RNA sequence: CCCGCUUAAUUCAUUCAGAUCUGUAAUAGAACUGUCAUUCAACCCCAAAAAUCUAGUGCUGAUAUAACCUUCACCAAUUAGGUUCAAAUAAGUGGUAAUGCGGGACAAAAGACUAUCGACAUUUGAUACACUAUUUAUCAAUGGAUGUCUUAUUUU
DNA sequence: GGGTTGGGGTTGGG
C-alpha cells in the first residue's frame, strides 16, 4: 500500500545521518521519554511516565534530529525480563550495511 | 559447552552410518503434531518388570518381583522435531513427555501424568487431551536428540530418539547463529 | 413262610384299612407325609405284633411282596421298596443418648449403637434417644468401648458428628419409662381387645 | 516447500517481480533461489479494520523495512475467531492497545492474498537479532547452493 | 407388514438411520444450495455423477451453504491444494476417510501408503466439483458431509467423511476361570503315578516353602487379615500332608482299571513292532478296537476323583454343606463335551457362605450389612474352589489320564488308561512309519531353511477300525526371531491361490468349493433336464482315498511352474466392507443406529498390475452379491507385495522338507502336502483337476455329438456324475480308474454308490464292490433321481444330535445369545437349498418340515441349560417379565419372536418382489404354523414344559393357523376384484394352494409332507 | 511402502529383458553380409528396439524428471535408476494426480533400445507406457543408483557396493562385447 | 421324600532317558534315580447368523374329524380309559441311581388362652448396603403371629 | 526405552 521505510543504526551513526527517517532502540533510563543505549543516552519526545508501566525495552522510529534527540513517530514496549544484549545487534546492524547483504534489507 | 547442529546435518549424518552407531546431536528445533493413532501408554512395575502378567477385571501380578502390584503407567508420545532446515520424526518417553504435560498444564504432576491421561481416555474424555496436546504446537524448546543405525524383522531402519527437553535461550541461540554466519562470510 | 405271608397281608390289610386310620388315626401322618402316598417297608419293620408272624430285610420284603401282589387293596410293583394303597381314601440397664442432629433418620443413630453387635431398643425423638437392653451383662460389657476411654467421654459418631450420651437415667425418670413399656406393651392388649370386640 | 525466514520488503519484491515477469513455470510456487510456499517473519501485527469483509479479516505487518497486508480465516460452522487470535485481542485489550512485535508463520502463493497461518507474542528483542540472522544466514545457505 | 424386499436404494435406507438428520444426492444438494440451476448445461457424464453421489449429514447444515453473492466462484488453485488445506482444518482428529495413509505434522501433510481410493477424490469430476462449489466451501464440504460415490452397479465407495467403522463399538468384579481345556491333550507318563514333579505338591518336599510356591494364592486381595492368610497357609500345608499318603495304584485298581488281558496286548503290539517284515492288516484293526474298548466310563472317572477329594482336603475348608454341593457338581464336570465348560457361579449360586466357619470380618458386617458380607466372602469362596479344581483335578487327570474324541462321535469326550494310550502310539507309529512318514536326523535339513521356517506337532484321533493324523502348527520359534507360525506365514500365498480358485470353477477341470455354485450347477442341470422331457437317470460316486498323501511333488511343482492362471507379481490391498443383514426395513424407537441392519467385514484382496478387465486399480474390492441391496466399501492403508518365486520357494519347502514333532522326535512326510496348512485346499483341488482333465475329453463334446446331458462334480475329494446315458457313466469309471493307474491313487475301499448294475469282468472292474441304491446320497444330502430334488440328511435321536452341540449360557446377555442361537440353528444349511428353482412347492414344505424337526431337536438342551437357573432373583429379567413364572415368558418371547424372523426370510428366499403381497402374507403363515406345530408337538410331553407354557404355545399355534385360514379366504375375493393381472407363477402359487385346500385344515397336505 | 517396492525383485526383470534383448538380436542378424554388416553400423540410429514382455511390469515413485533431455528418475528403497521416456505424450497419457514428481507410477511397457556410439556400444532404456496409482511423499535417501544413459560407466559405478549392481553390470559388459564381436 | 452318622486297602502298570548287577550266543531277569514343554496348552479350508436386545404380535375367535387329563423309583419313547377349555383313578418298552441305622401325629372349624411380643408375624411402599442367578436392616402402612389344650391310642 | 492384533466361539461339508 505505502512503504514507510526505517532503517536501524547504531549509536555513532546516528551523528553519521543528521535527518532522516530510522528506527533506534533501546534501554530506558530512570531517574520527555529518555533511553540509555548501550555510557550515552539518548532522550525523545514521548511522555516519559506515559508508558506502560512493566515494560522496561522500547524501540522508536522516528526521524533524528541535530543529536542526541530524535522524535518518535512509533513507540513499541514490552516487559523484556531478561538482559538484552547489544553486541550481537551491532554486528546484525554492520551485516545489514554489509555490501554483500545490503541488497536483503533496503532497496538499491 | 556443547556444540550444537541442525536438524539437516542429522539427517544427513544420519542416511550415512552403518548398522550399529548411535549418536546425540543438540538442536534448537521445535515440537509439533504429538501423533495420536496408537496408544499413549504402556505398563510397566516399578522393578524393571520386562512382560506384565495380563489378567481380566483389571488384575495385575508382576513377574521380575513376584508380589501383586500396582500398576504404573509410562506414557510414551511420537511427534516431529523441526527447524528452519528439516523435520524429524522422534519418539518421547516417560519422563519427557510427563515434564512436557507439565510445563503445559502445572497442575497434573509430573508422576500424575500417565494416570491423568490414561484416566481422561478410558473415561470418555478425550478431546480434553487432544486440546492439551494441540497447545503445545510450535513450542520452541532446547532438545538432545539420539539416533540409532538399528535393524528390525532384518529390516534396516533408523530411528531417533529425544533425551532432554529444555526451555529455550535466545540469548545462546543468537549468538550461534552469529557465530556460524561470521565464519560463513569469512570463507 | 405260606401261612406267615398269608397272615401277614391279611394283618397288614387290617391295620391298612381307611377305618382304622380314621378311628385311629395313627398311619394318617405316615399316609400325608409320604412322597406320592407311597409309604416304604422299613416302617412295617417297627411294628408289634407283625414280628410275632417271623416265626435279610430284602426276604421278608420280597415275602410281603408276594402276599400284596395276591392281594387287591394294596399295590405293588416293580419289586420296589415302597408300598401303596389303590385308592386314594381321603375322608436392669437403660440409657440416654443426646445431641443427635435434629432431624437425623432412625437408620443412622439405630446402626451405630448395633454396631455393639448385641440387640437393644431404641426411641428417638428431636437428640433424645432413649435406648434399653434386654441383658444386665452387655451394659457394663459394652460401656468398655461405647464410653471411649481414649476421651473418657459417651460419645458416638453419627452422620459425620460427635453426639453425647449419658450412663445412667434418673430413677424417677426409670419408672416412668417401665410404665411407659407397660403402657406400649399394654397398648398391644387394648389393640388386640378390640380387634376381637369389632364383631 | 521449506520454510523461509525474510522481511516484508522482500516479500514486496518478490511479489513485484513475480507480478512483472509472468514468464516463469506455470506453478503456484514462487521463485527466490528455489520453490518456497511458506514465510517466517516477525513484525508489528495491527489489526486493519475493512469493509464487509465476512470470512476475512484483513491484518497488516509493519516492519523496519516495509509494510505487508496478510489476511486471516475464520471456522465456517461457527463463525468466531482462531486461538492465537483471541489471545491476542485478550492481551491487548489488557495493556490498553498497545501493539507488539510477533512472530508468524504464513503461507504466501501466487494470483491470491497472502494468508497468515499462526502467530505468537513476542517479549524479548533478542528475537529481533535472531530473525534477522536467520535471514541472512538461510539467504546465504540458499545462494551458495544454487552455485 | 415390515417383510424383505430384494431391491433397496442406499438413499432409502440412509433414511431410516436416526442419527443422520439430512440425507441426499448431490445434485438436489447443489440445487437447493443455489449453486446452480435446472437453466443450466451440464454434459451427461457429469450430472450422473451428481445424481448418484450420495451425501449424508448429522445436521440440517443447507442453511450454512447457501450461495452468498460477495464474490464469484472463481478458483484459481489445485485440487490436491484444498484437500491438503482440509486435512490441515482437521488437525488432531484421528478418524476421517481422506485421512487414510497419510500424516500431518504441522502445516504440512504427507502420502505415505497406498489408498486406492484417492483415485475417486482426484478424478477430473471433483476438479469440477470444485469449480461448482468454490474453495473455501469445499474445504468444509469434505468435513461437515459423509459422501459415498457409486462405482458398482450397487456398490458405494466412501470417499470422505467420518469413518463409519466407527459407529460399530465404574467397573464390576469378575470371578476367574476353571482352566478346562488344559486336562485333554497330555502324552506324558511317569513311572509312579500321582501329579507331574513341577506340581506344587513335589515342590523340592514346612508351610513356609508352600508359601513360597503358593505365592498367587496366599496373597490374594481378598482375605481380609494376615489372620486369615496363614489360617489358609494351615489348610493347605495339611491338604499336601493328606495327599502324600494316598498311595494311587490301589485307587486305580479299584475304579478304573486295566482290562484282564492288558499284558496280552502289550506282548502283541511288542510283536508288532519287533517284525521288521510287515504284519497282517485285519490282525491290526482287531488289535486296535481291542485297545479301544478300554475306555473308561464317566462314573468310573467321577467316582475316582470323589474319592481322591475326600482324603486330600479338609472337609470343614468350605463347609459340610458346601463340600457335598461340590463333590456333587463334580460329576457334571466330568462328563461335558469338548467346548464346555463350567463357571465359578455355577457352584457359588448353590452354596451358602454362613456354612463356612474359619471365616472372619474386621468391622462386624455380618449384622449390619449382611449382603457386603455375604459379597466380600463370595469372593473368597470362588477363589477357593478355583484353587482346588485347577490345582488338584486338572493336574491328577492329565497326568494318569488321555482325554479325547472319536472321529465319528463328534464333540464327545472319552477317556483312557495311560498305559494304553502309549501301546496306541507305539502301534501308530509302526502303522505310519511304512507308508508316507519317516524318521530323520536333523542333518539333512538345509540351515536356511531350518532358521526360516518353523516346526508342526502330531495328534492321533482313534478311528473305528484305525487311527487319524492331524498334523498342527500353531507353535513358533521364539528363539532364532520366528514370530509367526507357518499358515501366517503362507497367508499371502493363500490369497493368491484363492484368486487362482476364482478361475477353476470352469477352467481346468470339474470343482466346487461350496453349496452356492453346487446349487447353480444344479439349477442349470435341472433347466437342461426338464427341458429334454424328464428322462431316466442314472448317476455314480467315488472318492480318492487320502488324497493329501497320494500327489506328487513333482508333477505339482510342474503344473505350477508351467501355469498362465497365476500371474508373476500381485499386490495385496487390505479393506472393509458394510453388507446388508437380513433385518427387515422397520417402516416409519429413535435410536436406531447403522449396527441394526448392516454387517461389517474386514477382508483382503490379492490383485495383478495387469490391465484386468475387474480394474480392481480403481474399485479396490471385488464382491460377488447375490442380491440388490447397496453395500459400502473403505479402502486401508495396509498394501503388501507378494512375487511367484515366494510362492515357489513356499512350495517346495513344504513340499520336500517338512518336518514335525511327536513325543520329542521328529518325523517327515515323503510323498503329498501336509493337511492342515491353510493353502491345501486348494492345491489339492488344481492337481487334482490338471490330471481329471486329461482324461475327461469325451464330456466336452458329448452334449452335441449325440445330445446328452450330464452333470460332473467334485469337492476336494468326492465326486458325482449325474446322466442319462449308461454308457456315459460307464466310460467315466473306465476313464477314472485309467488315470488311478496311471497317476498312482486309488479309490477309497473301492465302494462306488452306483444307481444301475453291470457286469464287472467286460471292463477290469471285478475288484471294485458295486453297491446298487436308489436315491444319490452325496455329501450330506439326499438327491432323488425321480424329481431330482434335493435336501439334506438329518440325525434321528436325540442323543445323536446331542453328540455335537456344544451349549455355552451366559446370564449376561441371555436375550441375544438365545436368539442368535435360534436364527442359526434355523438358517444354518437350509438357507441354501430353499432355491426356488430347485424344489417345488411341496417339496420346500417338505424340507422345512424335517428341517425344523431337527433343529428343534438340537436347541432343546439350550432350554434345558436355561431352566436351570431361576431369573426372578435377577433384576434385569424380573422387571421385564414379572416375578413368577419368569422363564415361561422369556423362553416364550425369544421362541416366538425368532420364528417370525425365519418366516420372514424365508418368504424373501422363495419369491420376487413382483409377487401379490397376499400370497406372501399366507405362505408366511404356513410356514410359521409349519414350525409351531413341530414345536408343540416336541414339547407336549416334556416335564419342565407341560405345566404352564404349553399352554402359550398352543394359543399361539391356533392363531397361525387362523390367520393363514383368513388370508386364504380373502385372497378369493381380492383376486376376483380383477383389478390385478397373475403371472405364472402366482397361477403356480394359487394351484398349490386351492389343490390342498388349505380353506377348510392343513389335513391334506401333512400326509404329503411327514411322509419319509 | 519400501519393502512393497523392495520385494519386486526388478533386477530379475532387467536380467531377463537383457537376456531375451540379446538372444533375439543376434538371432535376427546372422546373415553377415559384410556390405550390410557396414550399412548397419551408422551414428545416431537405433540399431534395434526390445520391446519388453508383458511380465516385466514393475512399480516406482518418480523423484526427478526434466523435459528437455527426456529424462526420468525412479527409485525403490535401495537403488534407484535414471532412464529415459519416448515423448510428452508418455507424461500426458498416465494421468498424474499432481505432478510428476513424488508419485507412485508403474510401468505398463518399456523397451530397451541399442545405439552405436563413438568406438562402442551403447545400450539405453526407454519407457513407453505408464500410469500413476497414488501419491507418495517420503524423500527416500538412495545408496546407489544405475544410469541407462552414460554409457557402460552409468551401470558399472557402484558396482562394488552391491552384488546385484555387480551381476547386472557382468552381464551388460558380456551384451556389449557379444555386439562388437558380432558385427566388428 | 426329607434330616444326622457311617461306608477302603496294598502295586491293575511303570513310556522315554541315565547309571549298576546277573548268565548268555543275541533275548532275558533284579533293583535305583530324573521327568509336561520352544512358558505356555489349543488342526486347517470354505460356507450360514450377527442391535450397546428396557424394543418389538393381528398378545391372538378353534380342526370334539379337537384339545387336554390319568400310572410307586426318575427320565425318554409305545398302547388303554375319561373331561369339555379344565380335573381325578391306567398298561407293555429303553436308559439312569441305588451300605445300613434312627425320626416324620395336628389333620383342622373354631373355642379357651388376657402366655407372649412397643424385641409378634405378615404384607406392601420408602430409605440404606448389595448385586452376574443375596440368604438383609430401619421407617411407614396393616393385623395377626407365636407356644398349650379339646374333638386322638404301636394288632400301629 | 516400543513394535500386526489377540482375539471370542465352537455348526456343517471336506
Ligand atoms: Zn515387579
Amino acid at each position: 500500500q505505502e512503504q514507510v521505510m526505517y532503517p536501524r543504526i547504531l549509536f555513532e551513526q546516528m551523528a553519521q545521518f543528521r535527518g532522516k527517517k530510522v528506527t533506534v532502540v533501546g534501554n530506558v533510563c530512570n531517574e520527555s521519554l529518555v533511553i540509555e543505549f548501550g555510557q550515552h543516552v539518548v532522550i525523545d519526545n514521548y511522555r516519559r511516565v506515559d508508558l506502560n508501566n512493566t515494560t522496561k525495552f522500547v524501540e522508536i522510529r522516528g526521524v533524528v534530529l541535530n543529536q542526541n534527540i530524535v522524535s518518535c513517530e512509533e513507540l513499541t514496549e514490552f516487559e523484556q525480563k531478561d538482559p538484552f544484549d547489544f553486541d550481537t545487534y551491532s554486528k546484525l546492524i554492520h551485516l545489514s550495511q554489509s555490501d554483500k547483504l545490503s541488497s536483503l534489507f533496503t532497496d538499491q | 559447552q556443547r556444540i550444537y547442529s541442525s536438524i539437516e546435518e542429522i539427517i544427513q549424518q544420519a542416511q550415512a552410518s552403518e548398522i550399529g552407531q548411535k549418536k546425540e546431536f543438540y538442536v534448537y528445533g521445535n515440537l509439533v503434531s504429538i501423533q495420536m493413532k496408537n496408544k499413549l501408554y504402556y505398563y510397566r512395575c516399578t522393578c524393571q518388570g520386562k512382560s506384565v502378567l495380563k489378567y481380566h477385571g483389571d488384575s495385575f501380578f508382576c513377574e521380575s518381583c513376584q508380589q501383586f502390584i500396582n500398576p504404573q503407567v509410562h506414557l510414551m508420545l511420537r511427534a516431529f522435531v523441526q527447524d528452519s532446515t528439516g523435520t524429524i520424526p522422534v519418539m518421547i518417553f516417560d519422563q519427557q513427555s510427563s515434564q512436557l504435560i507439565n510445563q503445559i498444564d502445572p497442575s497434573i504432576h509430573v508422576q500424575e501424568a500417565g494416570q491423568y491421561v490414561k484416566n481422561c481416555i478410558e473415561n470418555g474424555q478425550e478431546e480434553i487431551i487432544r486440546q492439551l496436546f494441540s497447545k503445545l504446537d510450535f513450542a520452541r524448546f532446547i532438545f538432545e536428540i539420539q539416533f540409532e543405525n538399528k535393524e528390525f524383522n532384518n529390516e534396516q531402519e533408523i530411528a531417533y530418539k529425544v533425551l532432554k527437553i529444555e526451555k529455550e535461550n535466545i540469548k545462546e541461540e543468537s549468538k550461534y547463529l552469529l557465530k556460524k554466519l561470521e565464519h560463513l562470510i569469512n570463507n | 413262610e405260606l401261612d406267615i405271608k398269608e397272615s401277614l397281608k391279611l394283618q397288614m390289610e387290617y391295620y391298612f384299612c381307611d377305618t382304622n386310620l380314621t378311628h385311629d388315626s395313627y398311619l394318617r401322618g405316615i399316609i400325608s407325609k409320604s412322597p406320592k402316598n407311597c409309604v416304604d417297608i422299613k416302617v412295617f419293620l417297627k411294628f408289634n405284633k407283625i414280628q410275632q408272624i417271623l416265626k435279610s430285610k430284602k426276604d421278608l420284603i420280597h415275602l410281603i411282596r408276594d402276599s400284596l401282589k395276591e392281594s387287591k387293596i394294596l399295590k405293588v410293583k416293580m419289586d420296589s421298596l415302597k408300598v401303596k394303597r389303590r385308592f386314594p381314601f381321603n375322608l436392669n440397664c437403660l440409657i440416654k443418648i443426646i445431641n443427635i442432629p435434629q432431624g437425623t433418620l432412625k437408620a443412622e443413630v439405630v446402626l451405630a449403637v448395633r454396631h455393639l453387635g448385641y440387640e437393644f431398643y431404641c426411641d428417638y425423638i428431636d437428640g433424645q434417644a432413649m435406648i434399653r437392653f434386654q441383658n444386665s451383662d452387655e451394659q457394663r460389657l459394652a460401656i468398655q468401648k461405647l464410653l471411649n476411654h481414649n476421651n473418657n467421654k459417651l460419645q458416638i459418631e453419627i452422620r459425620g458428628q460427635i453426639c453425647d450420651v449419658i450412663s445412667t437415667i434418673p430413677e424417677d425418670e426409670e419408672k416412668n419409662y417401665w410404665n411407659y413399656i407397660k403402657f406400649k406393651k399394654n397398648e398391644f392388649r387394648k389393640f388386640f381387645f378390640m380387634k376381637k370386640q369389632q364383631k | 516447500q521449506i520454510t523461509v525466514p525474510l522481511n516484508c520488503f522482500m516479500i514486496n519484491q518478490i511479489v513485484k517481480a513475480a507480478k512483472e515477469n509472468p514468464q516463469a513455470h506455470s506453478g503456484n510456487h514462487y521463485e527466490w533461489y528455489g520453490a518456497f510456499e511458506n514465510a517466517i517473519i516477525t513484525a508489528k501485527f495491527e489489526f486493519l479494520q475493512s469493509i464487509n469483509d465476512s470470512p476475512k479479516i484483513m491484518g497488516k505487518l509493519s516492519d523496519s523495512t516495509g509494510c505487508i497486508e496478510v489476511v486471516i480465516q475464520k471456522s465456517k460452522m461457527s463463525d468466531e475467531l482462531p486461538e492465537f487470535v483471541q489471545a491476542y485481542e485478550i492481551e491487548l485489550q489488557n495493556n490498553g492497545n498497545r501493539h507488539k512485535y510477533v512472530r508468524a508463520m504464513l503461507k504466501m502463493r501466487k494470483n491470491a492474498q497472502i494468508q497468515l497461518l499462526y502467530f505468537s507474542i513476542v517479549n524479548d528483542a533478542n528475537e529481533i537479532s535472531r530473525h534477522g540472522l536467520d535471514l541472512c544466514l538461510r539467504y546465504l545457505q540458499r545462494k551458495h547452493g544454487i552455485e | 407388514k415390515q417383510m424383505l424386499t430384494r431391491k433397496e436404494d442406499l438413499l432409502t435406507v440412509l433414511k431410516q438411520i436416526s442419527a443422520l438428520k439430512y440425507v441426499s444426492n448431490l445434485y438436489e444438494f447443489l440445487l437447493a444450495t443455489e449453486k446452480i440451476v435446472q437453466t443450466s448445461e451440464l454434459d451427461t457424464q457429469f450430472q450422473e455423477f451428481l445424481t448418484t453421489t450420495i451425501i449424508a449429514s448429522e445436521q440440517n447444515l443447507v442453511e450454512n451453504y447457501k450461495q452468498k453473492y460477495n464474490q464469484p466462484n472463481f478458483s484459481q488453485l489445485t485440487i490436491k491444494q484444498v484437500i491438503d488445506d482440509s486435512i490441515i482444518l482437521l488437525g488432531n482428529k484421528q478418524n476421517y476417510v481422506q485421512q487414510i495413509g497419510t500424516t500431518t505434522i504441522g502445516f504440512y501433510v504427507e502420502y505415505e501408503n497406498i489408498n486406492l481410493s484417492r483415485q475417486t477424490l482426484y478424478s477430473s469430476n471433483f476438479r469440477n466439483l470444485l469449480n461448482i462449489f468454490g474453495e473455501e466451501d469445499f474445504k468444509y464440504f469434505l468435513i461437515d458431509f459423509l459422501v459415498f460415490t457409486k462405482v458398482e452397479q450397487n456398490g458405494y465407495l466412501q470417499v470422505a467423511g467420518v469413518c463409519l467403522n466407527q459407529y460399530f463399538s465404574e467397573n464390576q468384579y469378575i470371578y476367574p476361570e476353571i482352566q478346562r481345556s488344559q486336562i485333554f491333550y497330555c502324552n506324558h507318563m511317569g513311572r509312579e503315578p500321582g501329579v507331574f514333579k513341577s506340581s506344587f505338591f513335589n515342590y523340592s518336599e514346612p508351610q513356609t516353602i508352600i508359601k513360597k510356591t503358593l505365592l498367587k494364592e496366599y496373597q490374594s486381595k481378598n482375605f481380609s487379615c494376615q489372620e486369615e492368610r496363614d489360617l489358609f497357609l494351615e489348610f493347605t500345608e495339611k491338604i499336601v500332608q493328606n495327599f502324600h499318603n494316598i498311595n494311587f495304584n490301589y485307587l486305580l485298581k479299584k475304579f478304573c482299571k486295566l482290562p484282564e488281558n492288558y499284558q496280552s496286548l502289550k506282548s502283541q503290539v511288542k510283536q508288532i513292532v519287533q517284525s521288521e517284515n510287515k504284519a497282517n492288516q485285519q490282525s491290526c484293526e482287531n488289535l486296535f478296537n481291542s485297545l479301544y474298548d478300554t475306555e473308561i466310563s464317566y462314573k468310573q472317572i467321577t467316582n475316582f476323583l470323589r474319592q481322591i477329594i475326600q482324603n486330600c482336603v479338609p472337609n470343614q475348608l468350605l463347609g459340610k454343606k458346601n463340600f457335598k454341593v461340590f463333590l456333587e457338581k463334580l460329576y457334571e464336570f466330568v462328563q461335558m463335551k469338548r467346548f464346555e465348560n463350567q463357571k465359578v457361579l455355577d457352584y457359588i449360586c448353590f452354596m451358602d457362605v454362613f456354612d463356612v466357619e474359619w471365616f472372619v470380618d474386621l468391622k462386624n458386617q455380618k449384622f449390619t450389612q449382611k449382603r457386603k458380607y455375604i459379597s466380600d466372602k463370595r469372593k473368597i469362596l470362588g477363589d477357593l474352589i478355583v484353587f482346588i479344581i485347577n490345582k488338584i483335578v486338572i493336574p491328577v487327570l492329565r497326568y494318569n489320564f488321555y482325554i479325547t474324541e472319536k472321529h465319528k462321535e463328534g464333540s464327545q469326550i472319552f477317556y483312557y488308561r495311560k498305559p494304553i494310550w502309549k501301546l496306541v502310539s507305539k502301534l501308530t507309529i509302526v502303522k505310519l512309519e511304512e507308508e508316507n512318514l519317516e524318521k530323520v536326523e536333523e542333518k539333512l535339513i538345509p540351515e536356511d531353511s531350518f532358521q526360516k521356517y518353523p516346526q508342526g506337532k502330531l495328534r492321533i484321533i482313534p478311528k473305528k477300525g484305525s487311527f487319524r493324523p492331524i498334523m498342527t502348527f500353531l507353535r513358533k520359534d521364539k528363539q532364532k526371531n520366528i514370530k509367526l507360525n507357518l499358515n501366517q506365514i503362507l497367508m499371502d500365498s493363500q490369497l493368491v491361490f484363492r484368486n487362482l480358485k476364482d478361475m477353476l470353477g470352469q477352467k481346468i477341470g470339474y470343482s466346487v468349493f461350496d453349496n452356492k455354485q453346487i446349487s447353480e450347477k444344479f439349477a442349470q442341470f435341472i433347466e437342461k433336464w426338464k427341458n429334454k422331457g424328464r428322462p431316466q437317470l442314472y448317476y455314480v460316486t467315488l472318492d480318492i482315498k487320502k488324497c493329501y498323501d497320494s500327489i506328487d511333488q513333482m508333477k505339482l511343482l510342474n503344473f505350477f511352474n508351467q501355469s498362465d492362471l497365476i500371474q508373476d507379481t500381485y499386490f495385496i490391498n487390505k479393506y472393509l466392507l458394510f453388507q446388508r443383514n437380513k433385518r427387515p426395513l422397520l417402516q416409519i424407537m429413535d435410536n436406531i443406529n447403522f449396527p441394526y441392519y448392516f454387517n461389517l467385514k474386514e477382508r483382503q484382496i490379492a490383485y495383478s498390475l495387469y490391465d484386468d478387465d475387474d480394474q480392481i486399480l480403481q474399485k479396490g474390492f471385488k464382491e460377488i452379491q447375490s442380491d440388490d441391496r447397496p453395500f459400502i466399501v473403505i479402502n486401508q492403508d495396509k498394501p503388501r507385495c507378494i512375487t511367484k518365486d515366494i510362492i515357489h520357494n513356499h512350495l517346495k519347502h513344504i513340499s520336500q522338507y517338512n518336518v514335525i514333532s511327536f513325543n520329542k522326535v521328529k518325523f517327515r512326510q515323503k510323498r503329498g502336502i501336509p493337511q492342515g496348512l491353510n493353502i491345501s485346499g486348494v492345491l489339492c483341488s488344481f492337481y487334482f483337476g490338471k490330471l481329471e482333465e486329461e482324461y475327461t475329453q469325451f464330456l466336452k463334446n458329448a452334449e452335441q455329438v449325440n445330445g446328452s446331458i450330464n452333470l460332473l462334480m467334485r469337492l476336494t475329494d468326492d465326486y458325482l456324475f449325474i446322466s442319462d446315458s449308461q454308457q456315459n457313466a460307464l466310460n467315466l469309471i473306465v476313464q477314472l480308474q485309467n488315470c488311478a493307474n496311471n497317476n498312482g491313487f486309488m479309490f477309497n475301499d473301492q465302494k462306488i454308490t452306483t444307481n444301475f448294475q453291470f457286469p464287472q469282468e467286460d471292463y477290469n472292474l471285478e475288484h471294485f464292490k458295486i453297491s446298487v441304491q436308489n436315491e444319490c446320497q452325496w455329501i450330506g444330502k439326499s438327491i432323488d433321481m425321480n424329481t431330482l430334488e434335493i435336501k439334506s440328511i438329518q440325525k434321528q435321536t436325540q442323543q445323536e444330535i446331542n453328540q455335537t452341540i456344544n451349549v455355552a449360557i451366559s446370564i449376561k446377555n441371555l436375550k441375544s445369545q438365545l436368539k442368535n442361537k435360534l436364527r442359526s440353528l434355523f438358517l444354518n444349511q437350509l438357507i441354501d437349498y430353499f432355491n426356488p428353482n430347485i424344489n417345488s412347492f411341496e417339496g420346500l414344505c417338505r424340507q422345512l418340515y424335517h428341517h425344523s424337526k431337527a433343529t428343534v431337536m438340537k436347541f432343546y438342551p439350550f432350554m434345558t441349560k436355561l431352566f436351570q437357573i431361576d431369573l426372578k432373583k435377577s433384576k434385569q429379567y424380573s422387571v421385564q417379565y414379572g416375578k413368577e413364572n419368569t422363564n415361561e415368558n422369556f423362553l416364550k418371547d425369544i421362541l416366538y419372536y425368532t420364528v417370525e424372523d425365519v418366516c420372514k426370510i424365508l418368504c424373501y428366499l422363495q419369491f420376487e418382489d413382483e409377487i401379490n403381497s397376499n400370497i406372501k402374507e399366507i405362505f408366511k403363515n404356513l410356514y410359521s404354523w409349519i414350525m409351531w406345530d413341530i414345536i408343540v408337538s416336541y414339547l407336549k410331553k416334556k416335564k419342565q414344559f407341560k405345566g404352564y407354557l404349553n399352554k402359550l404355545l398352543q394359543k399361539i399355534r391356533k392363531s397361525r393357523f387362523f390367520y393363514l385360514k383368513e388370508g386364504c379366504k380373502s385372497l378369493q375375493l381380492i383376486l376376483s376384484q380383477q383389478k390385478y393381472q397373475l403371472n405364472k407363477k402366482e397361477l403356480e402359487a394359487i394351484e398349490f394352494i386351492d389343490l390342498n385346500n388349505l380353506i377348510q385344515d392343513i389335513k391334506t397336505l401333512i400326509p404329503k409332507i411327514s411322509a419319509k | 511402502m519400501k519393502l512393497l517396492l523392495q520385494n519386486q525383485n526388478i533386477f530379475q526383470k532387467l536380467k531377463n529383458t537383457l537376456n531375451g534383448c540379446i538372444k533375439k538380436f543376434y538371432d535376427t542378424y546372422q546373415d553377415l553380409e559384410q556390405m550390410q554388416k557396414f550399412e548397419m553400423i551408422v551414428e545416431d540410429k537405433l540399431l534395434f528396439r526390445y520391446s519388453c514382455s508383458q511380465s516385466e511390469m514393475f512399480s516406482a515413485q518418480i523423484q526427478a524428471h526434466y523435459l528437455e533431455k527426456r529424462v526420468l528418475q525412479l527409485t525403490d528403497g535401495n537403488v534407484k535408476y535414471i532412464v529415459n521416456f519416448r515423448d510428452k505424450g508418455v507424461l500426458d497419457k498416465a494421468n498424474f494426480f499432481d505432478t510428476p514428481n513424488n508419485s507412485l507410477v508403474i510401468i505398463r511397457q518399456w523397451s530397451y533400445e541399442i545405439y552405436y556410439t563413438k568406438n562402442t556400444f551403447q545400450i539405453n532404456l526407454v519407457i513407453d507406457e505408464m500410469r500413476c496409482i497414488d501419491i507418495i511423499t517420503t524423500i527416500f535417501y538412495c545408496k546407489l543408483e544405475l544410469d541407462f544413459t552414460q554409457g557402460i560407466k552409468g551401470i558399472s559405478k557402484s558396482s562394488s557396493f552391491s552384488n546385484q549392481i555387480y551381476e547386472y553390470s557382468a552381464q551388460y559388459y558380456k551384451a556389449i562385447q557379444l555386439l562388437k564381436k558380432l558385427l566388428i
